[PDB]
C-alpha cells in the first residue's frame, strides 16, 4: 500500500474549497477600511498593501 | 566653509576629513553622462578611462549601422550635437512650455552596390533638458525623476532545503535582463541538471557537448566533483552533433530536427548581440564573480565559452564545499552563496539610464519603419530624411515624461521636501515590485544600507521600505552601484587616502567606527576597536586588524535625518516620524533659523536651490524687492530675478527677499537672497517657542497642545496659501459659450466686482459663492411650465437663450485675487482642440494658527492645537515672561523620545548666554569643550551634530552657568527647571517645572482643508448614491463594521433609515426632504434601489424570483 500510495485523482473539490477560501479572503480584505477616506493622524501602511 | 556662513559655534569634537559632496550630484551627473557634456568627458578621462562614450552616443552606436535585407544599403548615425534651449526657465513656466533644446545627429547613407554616400544632419527634435536644480520643466510644471532600484543582471547562486525529505539543493540562475534564461540546478539524485530556457531539466553534459566538448575532455577536466561524474555516466549522448540535435528536439519538437538549424538556434539563443545581451553591467558582474577575463576591458555582450564551464565548475565546487576557486585565464576568487537583498547585486537606474531606455525603445520603433522605407523606395533617389521619421522617438520621450511613474510632480512644500525628493531611491515602477507584494522580505533593513541608504528615514505609507533616501556621503558608480567613502588604515594609523568602495568591495575588509579615539599622530590609542565583519555583524577586534574607517559619524543618516538634534537619544520609530514630518512644514510669513541645530541647516539650504547665490565676486550694484544687480570685478553685470509670491505645486507661497544692501562685497557662492524657509542662508522650517513641560487642566490631554495668543497676534505661526481656479470656454454643438459680464437671472450687486470683460478685478476680496469669471452656455429648448409662464408674464422678464455657468469660489475658501492669466485662440495661443479661451485666477489667503491645526517638533512629538489661551492666562516666569506653549509630561517618557528634553535644555542655554568659570582652570565637565565654546553671548546659535553632539554632562554643566536677565537673576536653576506663576489664580505652582526653548513647526495638515459636511448634493449616475472623494460635498462611508455595531446596539430603525433614506432611495429621499422642510413627521422608508435592481437583474437570468406573505 505504501509503495502504491495515492494519486489524488482529479481532486476538483479541493480546488473548489481553495476557490471558496480565496473568494472569502478577498471579501475580508475588502471589509477593512480603504484609503479613499482615511481619518488617521497620518497615512500609514495597511494590510491591503 | 562658505562665504556667508553665519557664526554658529559647534559642539563637535571630531575632525571632518572630507567635505559633504554636492547633494544634487546624483540628478546632474547622470544627465551629463547622457548628453556627453565636455566637463563629463574631462571627469571620465581623468578617472582613468580611455575614449569614454556618452549615453546618446552609446545608443546610436548600438543601433548603427543598419543594413537592409538585400544587403545593398546601410544607414548610420554619429556625432550627436545639441543647440541652445528655445526659451528660459521662467518663460517656459509662465507660458506652460517645455524646457528643451534642439537635438541634431549626423546621419550617413551608403549604397553598397554603387558606392554613393549621403551625409546630412537630421533634426531629431526637442530633447527635454533640465535646470541646475535637477528638475524638468514639463508643460510649465517642475517634475522630478526619482532614481529606481533594480536587481543588477548577472549570475546568482542560491541554496534551499527540500521540505519533503530534508537535504539541500543548490541552483544558479543567470539573469541577462534583455534575453532568455539559462540556469543549472542540483537535484537530490546526485546529479547536475541544466534547464535551458526554463523548459525542462536536461543533463549538463548535453550542454557541454553541444558547445563542442567530448567525453575525454570532460573526464580529464571535471575530475574533481563526483556528482558530475554520475551525470556523465547517465548521459546517453555520444557526439557533439547529437547533443545539438537532442537540444533542438527537446526545445521545439514540432519543427524538423536538423543539425544546422540545431546549432544555429543555440548560436542565436545566447551567442548573438541582437537577441541576447547583458546590458554591459551583467558582463562586469560575471567577470567580478567568476573572475574570468580580469584586467583587460571587455565589450562583449554575450556569454564567453569559458563563462558557462566556469559557472558549472563553481556550482560543483560550492556543492563540494571548496572555499576557493581559480581557472586558467583568470584570478582566484572565493566561493559563497549570494542573496538578492545585497547591494553588490542591486544597482541603481538614474535619470540618465531611465531616459536612455526610452530613447532606445523609440529608436527601435523608428528603425522598424526605416528599413521598410528602404525596402519600398527606389534607389538613387533616397536621402536620409526620406527614410527617417522622427515622430516615434519624440512620442516615446514625451510619453515617458508625462505618464511614467518614475517621473512625478516635485514636492514643492518647502526646500527640504524638494531636496529629499530629488535624491530618492524608489524600488518600484516599470520592472520593479508591486505595491501589494514583497511583504517583510524586501522592505527590511539589510546590514548593507550602512553608508549607502538611510535606514531610519522612509515613508510610513504603503511604500514603507520600498522607498528610501541616499546617504550624505554616497555617489553612484558609473556601473550603477552605490559606493561610499572610507578612510584607508595601514599599520594602525589613519591616513588621508579616502577610497570609495561598493558593498561587495567592503565585504572583504574590516571597517571601524568614526568616533574611535585616535592619537595626535594618527595611531590608535586603544587596543580593542569596534568594527563590522563581512556578515554585517558588530565585533571587537585588534587595532591591527582594522582595514578602513568611516569618514564621519553621520555617514549612515540622510539629509533629512541629519537635521534632527540629539538623534542618538531618540527611538528609531520616533526618529522616522520626525524625519518624515520635517518635509511637511509649511513656509511661514517670517522665517527664523533654529537656536539649536546641526551643521546640515546651511548646506541643505544652498543645495536645495531655493536661494540665490552670487555667481562671481563683485559689488552689489543695487537691491530691490524684485531683482538684484551685482557688478563683478571684471566689469560684467549680473542680474538676478527674484520670483515673488510664486505659488508652489502644493499651494504654499514661494518667494525670495534680498538679504544684501548696496555697496556690499559678495564672494562667489555667497547667499544674496533667501528662499521661503531659509534665514541668512540656513533652513528655518519652524520657530523657537518658550515651552513648559507640565499638564494644564487637561487641555493638553492625549498629545494636545496649548498655545499662547501671542503667536496669533504677532503672526508667529501665520502662512500664505495660494490656490488656482481655472475655467475654459469652448465651442459646443449648440454654439460657442462665451465669457461675459452680463449674467441672466441674477442681481447686479453680486457682479459689482467684475471687470469690463467679465473677470473679477485684481485685488478684490472673494468669499464662497462669489463669481470669479462670467460664463454662459446656449440652452436650447425652453418649454416653460404654465406656472413659470405666468410668473414671468407678471414680472415681464422675457426668456433668455443662455444659461449661467460662471466659475464660483468653492465652499470654505476665501481670499484676495493676486493674479489673472488669460489664453485665447484669438491670439494664437496653444489651447487644446475646441477650446476658445482659458482663464486662471489666483486667490491668496493669510492663514493664522487656529484650533485643530497640527503642530510638531523634530523628534516625532506631534499634536493638534486644543486651545489658544490669552496672554494673561498662560503661566509666566517670575520676571513676567509668559510661556508660549505647554507640552504634556505624560507623553514624553512613553514615546521614548527624550531628545526633545535635551533640545529644550540646550535651547534655553543658547537663548541666554553662558560663561564657564575658566579663570581658575577648566572644570572637569568642560575639559572636552572646544576652546571657542567656553563663553557665548545671548541669542547665540549652537550646533550639535548628529552622533557627535553635546554630551549630557556638558549640557548639565552649561545649565548651571547661564547668564542673568535684565533684572540680574537666573530664571532656570541647575536642574533645568524654573518656578511658574499661575496665570488664572496667581498662586505659584507647588513644584518647579521644566522650561526652555523648543523649535516647533507648523504642518500642512490644517483644519480648513479637513472639514466636510453634507445635507443634500450631487448623486451618482449609476448607483444613485451620494458621491465622495471631494471636500465640497463628499459623503461619508458607512462600512459593514458600523452596520455590525448598529445591529449589536439593537438599533433597527436607525440602520434602516441610514441604509435607505440617506442613500439610493430616490422615491423616499425627496419625501423626507419635503417633510423636514414642512415640519411634518418623516414617513416610513420604502424599498431601496439596491433591492429593486437586484430583483430585476436576477429575474433577467430566467429565475422566477417572487415574493409572498
Ligand atoms: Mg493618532
Amino acid at each position: 500500500v505504501d509503495l502504491l500510495g495515492r494519486n489524488k485523482a482529479a481532486d476538483e473539490a479541493a480546488e473548489r474549497e481553495r476557490r471558496e477560501e480565496e473568494a472569502y479572503a478577498a471579501g475580508v480584505l475588502d471589509l477593512m477600511v480603504d484609503r479613499e477616506d482615511l481619518m488617521d493622524d497620518e497615512d500609514h501602511l495597511l494590510a491591503q498593501d | 566653509s562658505v562665504p556667508g556662513a553665519p557664526n554658529r559655534v559647534s559642539f563637535a569634537k571630531l575632525r571632518e576629513p572630507l567635505e559633504v559632496p554636492g547633494l544634487l550630484d546624483v540628478q546632474t551627473d547622470s544627465f551629463e553622462w547622457l548628453v556627453g557634456s565636455d566637463r563629463w568627458r574631462q571627469a571620465a578621462i581623468d578617472r582613468g578611462e580611455e575614449n569614454p562614450v556618452g549615453g546618446l552616443e552609446e545608443v546610436l552606436a548600438e543601433l548603427s549601422p543598419i543594413e537592409d535585407f538585400s544587403g545593398s544599403m546601410s544607414l548610420s548615425f554619429s556625432d550627436p550635437r545639441f543647440d541652445e534651449v528655445k526659451a528660459s526657465v521662467d518663460e517656459c513656466k509662465d507660458k506652460d512650455m517645455t524646457y528643451a533644446a534642439p537635438l541634431f545627429v549626423t546621419a550617413e547613407f551608403i549604397n553598397n552596390n554603387t558606392g554613393e554616400i549621403k551625409s546630412q544632419t537630421v533634426f531629431m527634435g526637442d530633447f527635454p533638458m533640465m535646470t541646475e536644480k535637477g528638475t524638468f520643466i514639463i508643460n510649465g510644471t517642475e517634475r522630478v525623476v526619482v532614481s529606481q532600484l533594480v536587481r543588477s543582471p548577472g549570475v546568482y547562486f542560491d541554496e534551499t532545503i527540500d521540505k519533503s525529505t530534508e537535504k539541500t539543493l543548490h541552483s544558479v540562475k543567470v539573469i541577462p535582463g534583455r534575453g532568455a534564461w539559462l540556469e543549472f540546478d542540483v537535484d537530490k539524485r546526485d546529479t547536475v541538471g541544466v534547464r535551458i530556457d526554463r523548459k525542462r531539466r536536461q543533463p549538463v553534459t548535453v550542454l557541454l557537448k553541444a558547445l563542442g566538448w567530448t567525453n575525454e575532455q570532460i573526464v580529464e577536466r571535471f575530475g574533481f566533483s563526483e556528482i558530475m561524474m554520475g551525470t556523465l555516466e547517465k548521459d546517453t549522448t555520444s557526439g557533439t552533433d547529437e547533443a545539438l540535435l537532442d537540444i533542438y528536439r527537446k526545445l521545439r519538437p514540432g519543427e524538423p530536427p536538423t543539425k544546422e538549424s540545431a546549432q544555429t538556434l543555440l548560436e542565436n539563443l545566447f551567442f548573438k548581440e541582437k537577441r541576447y545581451d547583458l546590458a554591459r553591467v551583467g558582463r562586469y558582474k560575471v567577470n567580478k564573480k567568476l573572475g574570468l577575463n580580469a584586467g583587460k576591458p571587455i565589450t562583449s555582450s554575450t556569454l564567453t565559452e569559458e563563462d558557462v564551464v566556469a559557472t558549472i565548475e563553481y556550482l560543483v565546487r560550492l556543492h563540494e564545499g571548496q572555499t576557493s576557486m581559480t581557472v586558467p585565464g583568470g584570478v582566484e576568487v572565493p566561493v559563497e552563496v549570494d542573496d538578492i537583498d545585497h547591494f553588490g547585486n542591486r544597482r541603481l537606474r538614474t535619470v540618465g539610464e531611465l531616459i536612455q531606455n526610452q530613447i532606445r525603445v523609440g529608436l527601435s520603433r523608428m528603425e522598424r519603419v526605416v528599413r521598410e522605407r528602404m525596402t519600398t523606395q527606389d534607389v538613387e533617389a533616397i536621402t536620409p530624411q526620406t527614410l527617417i521619421n522622427i515622430r516615434p522617438v519624440v512620442a516615446a520621450i514625451k510619453e515617458f515624461f508625462g505618464t511614467s511613474q518614475l517621473s512625478q510632480f516635485m514636492d514643492q512644500n518647502n526646500p527640504l521636501s524638494g531636496l529629499t525628493h530629488k535624491r530618492r531611491l524608489s524600488a518600484l515602477g516599470p520592472g520593479g515590485l508591486s505595491r501589494e507584494r514583497a511583504g517583510l522580505e524586501v522592505r527590511d533593513v539589510h546590514p548593507s544600507h550602512y553608508g549607502r541608504m538611510c535606514p531610519i528615514e522612509t515613508p510610513e505609507g504603503p511604500n514603507i521600505g520600498l522607498i528610501g533616501s541616499l546617504s550624505v556621503y554616497a555617489r553612484v558608480n558609473p556601473f550603477g552601484f552605490i559606493e561610499t567613502p572610507y578612510r584607508k588604515v595601514e599599520n594602525g594609523v589613519v591616513t588621508d587616502q579616502i577610497d570609495y568602495l561598493t558593498a561587495d568591495e567592503e565585504d572583504r575588509h574590516v571597517v571601524a567606527q568614526a568616533n574611535s579615539p585616535t592619537d595626535e599622530n594618527g595611531r590608535f590609542t586603544e587596543d580593542r576597536v569596534m568594527v563590522r565583519k563581512k556578515g554585517g555583524e558588530v565585533e571587537f577586534v585588534s587595532a591591527d586588524q582594522v582595514d578602513y574607517m568611516d569618514v564621519s559619524p553621520r555617514q549612515m543618516v540622510s539629509v533629512a535625518t541629519a537635521m534632527i538634534p540629539f538623534l542618538e537619544h531618540d527611538d528609531a520609530n520616533r526618529a522616522l516620524m520626525g524625519a518624515n514630518m520635517q518635509r511637511q512644514a509649511v513656509p511661514l510669513v517670517r522665517s527664523e533659523a533654529p537656536l539649536v541645530g546641526t551643521g546640515m541647516e546651511l548646506r541643505a539650504a544652498i543645495d536645495a536651490g531655493d536661494v540665490v547665490v552670487a555667481d562671481k565676486t563683485g559689488v552689489i550694484e543695487e537691491v530691490s524687492a524684485d531683482y538684484i544687480t551685482v557688478m563683478a570685478d571684471d566689469g560684467t553685470r549680473q542680474s538676478y530675478r527674484l520670483r515673488k509670491f510664486a505659488r508652489s505645486n502644493h499651494g504654499t507661497c514661494a518667494n525670495q527677499r534680498p538679504i544684501v544692501d548696496a555697496g556690499q562685497r559678495v564672494e562667489a557662492g555667497q547667499v544674496i537672497a533667501d528662499g521661503p524657509c531659509t534665514q541668512n542662508g540656513e533652513m528655518a522650517l519652524g520657530k523657537n517657542l518658550l515651552v513648559a513641560i507640565m499638564p494644564w487642566e487637561g487641555h493638553n490631554y492625549e498629545d494636545a497642545i496649548i498655545l499662547s495668543n501671542r503667536l496669533v497676534e504677532e503672526d508667529v505661526l501665520t502662512s500664505i496659501h495660494i490656490e488656482e481656479h481655472e475655467i475654459d470656454a469652448r465651442d459646443t454643438k449648440l454654439g460657442a459659450e462665451e465669457i461675459t459680464r452680463d449674467i441672466p437671472n441674477v442681481s447686479d450687486e453680486v457682479l459689482a466686482d467684475l471687470d469690463e470683460r467679465g473677470i473679477v478685478r485684481i485685488g478684490a476680496e472673494v468669499r464662497d459663492g462669489d463669481i470669479l469669471v462670467g460664463k454662459v452656455t446656449p440652452k436650447g429648448e425652453t418649454e416653460l411650465t404654465p406656472e413659470e409662464r405666468l410668473l414671468r408674464a407678471i414680472f415681464g422678464e422675457k426668456a433668455r437663450e443662455v444659461r449661467d455657468t460662471s466659475l464660483k469660489v468653492p465652499h470654505g475658501e476665501s481670499g484676495k485675487v493676486i493674479g489673472i492669466r488669460v489664453f485665447s485662440r484669438e491670439d494664437d495661443d496653444e489651447l487644446p482642440a475646441g477650446v476658445n479661451e482659458l482663464v486662471r485666477v489666483y486667490v491668496a489667503q493669510k492663514r493664522k494658527i487656529s484650533d485643530g491645526d497640527k503642530l510638531a517638533g523634530r523628534h516625532g512629538n506631534k499634536g493638534v492645537i486644543g486651545k489658544i489661551l490669552p496672554v494673561e492666562d498662560m503661566p509666566f516666569l517670575p520676571d513676567g515672561t509668559p510661556v508660549d506653549i505647554i507640552l504634556n509630561t505624560h507623553g514624553v517618557p512613553r514615546r521614548m523620545n527624550i531628545g526633545q528634553i535635551l533640545e529644550t535644555h540646550l535651547g534655553w542655554v543658547a537663548k541666554a548666554g553662558w560663561n564657564i568659570d575658566v579663570a581658575a582652570g577648566v572644570p572637569d565637565w568642560a575639559s572636552k569643550l572646544p576652546e571657542e565654546l567656553y563663553s557665548a553671548p545671548a541669542d547665540s546659535t549652537v550646533a550639535t551634530p548628529v552622533f557627535d553632539g553635546a554630551q549630557e554632562g556638558e549640557l548639565a554643566g552649561l545649565l548651571g552657568s547661564t547668564l542673568p536677565n535684565r533684572d540680574g537673576e537666573v530664571m532656570v536653576d541647575a536642574d533645568g527647571k524654573s518656578t511658574l506663576f499661575d496665570g488664572r489664580s496667581g498662586e505659584p505652582f507647588p513644584y518647579p517645572v521644566t522650561v526652555g526653548y523648543m523649535y516647533i513647526l507648523k504642518l500642512h495638515h490644517l483644519v480648513d482643508d479637513k472639514i466636510h459636511a453634507r445635507s443634500t448634493g450631487p448623486y451618482s449616475m449609476i448607483t444613485q448614491q451620494p458621491l465622495g472623494g471631494k471636500a465640497q460635498f463628499g459623503g461619508q462611508r458607512f462600512g459593514e463594521m458600523e452596520c455590525w455595531a448598529m445591529q449589536a446596539y439593537g438599533a433597527a430603525y436607525t440602520l434602516q433609515e441610514l441604509l435607505t433614506i440617506k442613500s439610493d432611495d430616490t422615491v423616499g429621499r425627496v419625501k423626507v426632504y419635503e417633510a423636514i422642510v414642512k415640519g411634518e413627521n418623516i414617513p416610513e422608508p420604502g424599498i431601496p434601489e439596491s433591492f429593486k435592481v437586484l430583483l430585476k437583474e436576477l429575474q433577467s437570468l430566467c429565475l422566477n424570483v417572487e415574493v409572498l406573505s
